[PDB]
DNA sequence: GGCACAGGTTCAGAGCAGGCGT
DNA sequence: ACGCCTGCTCTGAACCTGTGCC
């Protein structure tokens, strides 16, 4: 998670200050990659939901529950890459979509699961990897844009 | 059969199939049964392993 | 009937109000 | 009336109950 969020990080410093040499051409390709596989494993790739019932007691649930959390970040430092690249591409807002789509599915899977003991779980409560840079620059464009072009990829 | 699995690569599988086959010239349905009990029911932890056998 | 937020309660100790030797 | 010791008052922390809602 947290790797992934690093090499994202740098990878859009290194684009933004330094650029302005085969290595960060290949990673590019790598996360697109990384991306494009990610949208369609749907859980039975990672035995969750039905082969896990994430039980906090045993060996399998509990490591359901460390490979999730792992996931999740997954899926938010590649809501950054999608969104980073690209100015404003409908295609990888649609590829945003599905990440969300896949840690929300985790998101509302693990809410099933803390509606039955007491919410002491505190460890999905733990803080997203983006830089705060990040929670800015989408909030500015999700409520201050009226700009057509960006305007259909946004709705 | 084990490592074909795993794996998931038909070539071991084939090699292991015929091997059975001529062991047997009902051996074969020994094995396929054998297969069936803890062994097909799970051949990979994904249910792909079903599709490429 | 269980699931959940708010109250008050017991604690556990810091740190100073004041009774008591010369 | 100044020095010495103690015990009381405050302060917040954590505990678990107590009651309202679906």
């Amino acid at each position: 998670d947290y790797l992934l969020c690093c090499i994202q990080h740098c990878l859009a410093w290194y684009k933004n200050t330094v650029i302005p040499e085969a290595f960060y051409e290949d990673l590019d390709d790598i996360l697109e990659s990384i991306t494009n596989r990610m949208i369609k494993s749907e859980l039975e790739d990672f035995e969750l939901d039905k082969s896990a019932d994430f039980s906090q007691s045993t060996s399998i649930g509990i490591k359901n529950n460390i490979s999730a959390f792992l996931v999740m970040g997954v899926c938010e430092v590649l809501i950054e890459y999608n969104f980073s690249i690209s100015s404003f591409s409908k295609n990888r807002f649609e590829d945003i979509l599905s990440l969300f789509m896949c840690y929300k599915k985790l998101s509302d899977i693990l809410n099933e699961k803390a509606g039955k003991a007491k919410t002491k779980m505190a460890n999905k409560t733990s803080d997203s990897l983006l830089s705060m840079k990040f929670v800015s620059s989408l909030l500015t464009a999700l409520f201050r844009d009226s700009i057509q072009s960006h305007q259909e990829s946004l709705s | 059969m084990a490592q074909a699995f795993e794996s998931c690569q038909l070539d071991s599988m084939v090699t292991a199939f015929l091997v059975v086959r001529q062991a047997a010239l009902l051996s074969y349905a020994d094995w396929f049964k054998a297969s069936f009990g803890s062994t097909r029911g799970y051949h990979g932890c994904s249910k792909k392993a079903l599709v490429f056998l």
